[PDB]
């Protein structure tokens, strides 16, 4: 394509004389406009993107971390360049109680990281998925669904981390998009349970692989607090993993009712688009910013930058 | 109105094909070195124009061009009795078949063929929207100014083969006159609405016959304002008025509180074009401002560029670059005409910074048409890779 | 040989003052838009060139220049009894004055007493030792306009450009593919004789080594070189070293260190031959790094009177030069003024990516200093492409508005 290299960006730094904001893919450059331009409507900041800086070798081909470590490793110094890695799953220590070895946002010398595991983990406040779920989604009965999430996120929250993690300690990031289904999910007095179904695309092996890691993790996730939890979870997989419980608690507030109506809710918002929950989430997030107190944000990057 | 919505080029130069998809607000073409990028922009703009005599001057053997609306036009270059013949046949079930050499000999000439023409598009409705031709050469056709569009024409293909399309981009000289037409147009309306409120103003009081801080603000306001600089004897009414009210009802006030908020909101909306696009040319320029003055006792307004020390110059003492953002710009404001804008290289003598705002510039001016870009940029495509076509031919 | 290392401008159109400082090598200049990049070049070219008399059509106070050698020339323009006056003087104390009246009057009529008196002033002051090769933004257009110039006649298109873009616009002496494809041939033409000359003088001082002569690998070595200098283009006017090797090799098969002559002179006109077409191959090498599908080549062959210079495809056809598209011809012209078969310039890129793709773009600069001409480059340019890898070579010029 007609994509920079990382020399020519290195060259447009110091020959540009905005403010610019260097992020790892596309989505959190949305994010993080929306972000700005919430705090300043008038602000003269650009975000770019990693993932439109081509690089030679093979191996930075796909990694864009890597490409923006090595940006910030030529151009360390600049004032009018900041950069925002995520945290993966770095400083993050799994001994009995999962802990975080740094409890605020990692800062050097112009390098930010995100607070959880990424962008799409400052939308994992109870507040903020349900006001944002509510916004696109249809009314088999919605007050009803919008309760049951209200209480069953608590322990939610502590599996969709503990998928994230057994899918981390397995090695393979998409395991959980495609082995757990909206019908998968059980509801037990606002207990959340994960039954394991018969057939799956990948070999039986891949599915034992992770359920043993699953089952093994769960206990080590259910002793710590809430918060780690919700910053411990991927985001591609926690927003699959919410949509597909908002789903499940759909079918149960409507199966005592109406068997139609309840099946035609859970199916449609399991197909509804990520793109679209996800620019809910974050025009929830951005809108629910300061008012509340368990609502984050990257501070210190908007700080750096202006 | 109408936008491309793919074009199916066969045989083109009797080297390659290609087959082009077209988004509806915006796209942006790149590719390497020898794809036929500019030989699109001038199929599309000899197509929507309806300048169809121009296709006896391309060596190609089929062109299929739809639009959004759902005509299909294709132009087919055939060879019957050993003589070249262009067909172009609509979705209609139409069809104009005229000879390459008629084309020829009048193109040499400047007759029976560009009537028929101009009736199949007339009659088809074909010209429904035009197309700016932002050509390559920008700088050296707008300083060929010592109808423009003509004798640029004839310029730009006696240099660069004669199927290019009509040059029709708004020059520098054409901005400003326009802007000056506009300046008065507004003018007018504003004393066609002040005799207007005047009567009505007549006719409240009347009726009225059978908050001062807000109306000192708002006179303060308007008598501040090079819109309104003729009168200008806004503060002394209000000051005036203040001391009577003093001395010595309150729904007289009300009344000019109402009548004042009109005349600004109406003085707002006349000049709305023209400010907005003066507003987004200025969120490029640094060190100067684009701006307007109806005032000297001399009645001509004057529009150009003012250095900040009250220092005035004409909008002709300006870079190639500054020239090429105000051009662009324009053609993607609403004081354009024509729909498609068919850009070639937007990113010639514009600097980084300039690039990486221009298209959400263009597109922010909600005029909602096509725009086709072809940049050879990495800056103008950052943020707008959704909407981004790579054309590569398939070299036969 | 100069070069610019300092330019001060000031009060250029009673707006703004300038100044800067230059390197000797490269010099990329970059600035926001509207800040005199142009402008600069415009300055630099006509100083020069020794070209004196363009600076009444500019409005100005000062334009100091500092050359490498230490020659300052400091040009005023001072308004006396309302009658304008260009001074130029120099650091040993000569100095011109003429009105800027008469000098639009000369500039209207095109060798008028102003056009002499300045040109006896530069001649006789060494003002003219290093030309300026001045590459226009306007390249494509004016390059479609002729032929539809060169680096010394350049009169017609001067006289278009300054009408179109002014009367301060420098001589446009940047070198076109014509001029180019004759250069070309010329410097192939004196090839030849050199090799010629060489074999003369080769054969008769082989000749005096074998006559005072009189009174196992060397033939492995023999064929190994006689085969490379056999099947190479440059030699195909002769091509039968295989036959000479074959019957060398019977002869001896039927005095010990005779041959061992054949390898020296073998050696010795395989190591001119890379000699003398150095500098055409060095440039050849350094074009085809760009073009693909097409290679440019000279082909040298009995039939043909003249060697021909142009483009081969792989299929066997050739074509001239014309054929190339703009970003080609473009990349010619500028890796010609980069490279040592010129005569002397301060070779001044006004927008070096105009028709070009970012491949080539970050390749540019790179190749043409990969040929080490030593000529001083100023490349007014956007593109942060073009700068890759030079970011310490980058001036940035931000003019101090009044
Ligand atoms: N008259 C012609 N006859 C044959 N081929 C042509 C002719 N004119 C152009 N072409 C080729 O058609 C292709 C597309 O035209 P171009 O204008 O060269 O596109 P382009 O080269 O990508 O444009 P840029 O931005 O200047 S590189 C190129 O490979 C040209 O060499
Ligand atoms: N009468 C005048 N004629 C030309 N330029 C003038 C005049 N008066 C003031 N100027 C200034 O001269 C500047 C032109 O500088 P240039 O060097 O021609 O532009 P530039 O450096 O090439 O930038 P770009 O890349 O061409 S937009 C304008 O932006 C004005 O600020």
């Amino acid at each position: 394509s007609c994509a920079y290299t990382i020399d020519s960006y290195i060259t447009l730094l110091t020959m540009s004389s905005k403010k610019r904001l260097l992020v790892e893919g596309r989505h959190d450059r949305s994010h993080l406009y929306q972000l700005i331009y919430k705090f300043n409507p008038a602000s003269k900041v650009k975000i770019d993107t990693a993932q439109d800086i081509k690089a030679s070798d093979k191996a930075m081909s796909k990694n864009n971390r890597l490409k923006i470590e090595t940006i910030h490793s030529k151009v360390k110094g600049k004032d009018n360049i900041s950069f925002l890695c995520d945290r993966e799953f770095r400083e993050f220590a799994f001994n009995d109680q999962i802990e975080d070895l740094l409890n605020s946002h990692y800062c050097d010398d112009s390098l930010y990281w995100t607070l959880g595991h990424s962008l799409e983990n400052y939308f994992f406040n109870p507040s903020i998925i349900i006001d944002a779920f509510q916004f696109l989604s249809p009314s088999e009965y919605k007050y009803k669904a919008i309760e049951l999430f209200s209480e069953l996120i608590s322990s939610s929250f502590a599996v969709l981390a503990a998928v994230s993690l057994a899918a981390k300690d397995i090695d393979k990031a998409g395991l959980p998009a495609a082995l757990i289904d909206w019908k998968d999910i059980v509801i037990n007095d606002g207990t959340i349970k994960l039954i394991r179904r018969d057939s799956y695309d990948i070999d039986s092996a891949c599915v034992d692989s992770f359920f043993n890691a699953f089952d093994a993790v769960l206990p080590r996730v259910i002793a710590s607090d809430v918060g780690i939890c919700s910053r411990v979870v991927r985001g591609h997989t926690g927003i699959l993993l919410l949509q597909k419980l908002f789903s499940a608690c759909l079918y149960y507030v409507g199966r005592e009712d109406d068997a139609l109506q309840a099946d035609s809710s859970a199916n449609y918002f399991c197909n509804l688009s990520e793109l679209s929950l996800t620019t809910a989430l974050a025009e929830s997030w951005v809108r629910k910013i300061g008012v509340l107190e368990d609502v984050y944000f990257p501070d210190s990057l908007l700080k750096n930058i202006e | 109105i109408r936008t491309i919505s793919k074009i199916e080029l066969s045989k083109i130069h009797n080297r390659y094909n290609l087959t082009v998809d077209f988004f509806n607000d915006l796209n942006v073409i790149h590719g390497k070195n020898g794809a036929g990028k500019s030989t699109l922009i001038h199929v599309i703009a000899n197509i929507v124009n309806g300048d169809f005599i121009r296709f006896a001057f391309l060596i190609f053997e089929e062109i299929k061009a739809t639009y959004s609306d759902g005509l299909k036009i294709v132009i087919r270059r055939d060879k019957i009795d050993e003589q070249s013949f262009i067909s172009v046949t609509l979705s209609n079930g139409k069809y104009i078949k005229f000879a390459v050499g008629e084309a020829m000999a009048t193109v040499r000439e400047i007759s029976m063929l560009a009537m028929d023409i101009d009736k199949f598009v007339k009659e088809n409705e074909l010209q429904k929207v035009r197309a700016s031709y932002f050509p390559a050469f920008r700088t050296m056709l707008e300083a060929w100014s010592s109808f423009y569009n003509r004798k640029a024409s004839a310029f730009a293909r006696e240099l660069f083969g004669q199927f290019l399309p009509s040059i029709n981009y708004p020059s520098p000289m054409e901005i400003e006159d326009r802007l000056r037409e506009e300046i008065r147009r507004a003018q007018l309306g504003i004393a066609a609405y002040e005799s207007r409120t005047f009567s009505e103003s007549f006719v409240k009081v009347f009726s009225a016959l059978f908050l001062l801080k807000e109306i000192e603000g708002l006179a303060i306001a308007q008598d501040s304002s090079i819109k309104n600089g003729y009168y200008a004897e806004y503060s002394k009414v209000y000051e005036e008025i203040r001391s009577l009210i003093n001395r010595n009802v309150s729904g007289a006030l009300v009344v000019y509180r109402d009548a004042l908020r009109d005349r600004q909101d109406y003085q707002e909306k006349a000049f709305s074009e023209i400010d907005n696009y003066m507003s987004s040319v200025n969120s490029f320029l640094e060190d100067k401002e684009m701006a307007y003055d109806f005032d000297l006792r001399r009645k001509y307004p004057k529009v150009g560029l003012k250095f900040p020390d009250g220092s005035w110059s004409p909008i002709r003492v300006l870079s190639s670059g500054e020239r090429q953002l105000l051009t662009m710009l324009y053609a993607a404001s609403k004081m354009g005409d024509d729909a498609i804008v068919l850009i070639d290289e937007p990113e010639i003598s514009l600097h980084i910074d300039w690039q990486e705002d221009l298209l959400k510039r263009m597109l922010s001016q909600l005029s909602g048409r096509q725009i086709i870009v072809c940049t050879h940029s990495p800056s103008i495509a950052t943020g707008y890779e959704d909407f981004m076509i790579n054309i590569s031919p398939e070299f036969i």
